[PDB]
């Protein structure tokens, strides 16, 4: 029972709980819970990034697994829209969060 | 992905 949940969390500890179904889809998770485990034990504190960027790059990782779920692309699927000014940051939690 | 998604929307704020 692997927790069912990772942290990810984005500046003075604003921490967004992913689930594991989802978590896994990071291999980056993946490999953090099972490297750094001491440390890094389903939690990922980019504590300087911002939790409204945090939020997007997690939401990524939650409609991709809704579309997995969904498996045939599409069932209410929305348009993952990205403001610019979300682009800036969220490239660098994007990296970090690697799919 | 996510990658490309932000890729296009900095190529497309750059442009």
């Amino acid at each position: 029972m692997s927790q069912d949940f990772v942290t990810l969390v984005s500046k003075d500890d604003k921490e967004y709980e992913i689930s594991r179904s989802a978590a896994m889809i990071s291999p980056t998770l993946k490999a953090m819970i099972e490297g750094p485990f001491r440390e890094s034990k389903g939690r990922i504190e980019l504590k300087q990034f911002d939790s409204h960027i945090l939020e997007k790059a997690v939401e990524y990782l939650n409609y991709n697994l809704k579309y997995s779920g969904v498996s045939e692309d599409d069932d209410e699927i929305p348009e993952f829209e990205i403001p610019t000014e979300m682009s800036l940051e969220l490239l660098l939690a994007a990296d970090y969060l690697s799919i | 992905t996510l990658k490309e998604r932000c890729l296009q929307v900095v190529r497309s704020l750059v442009k």
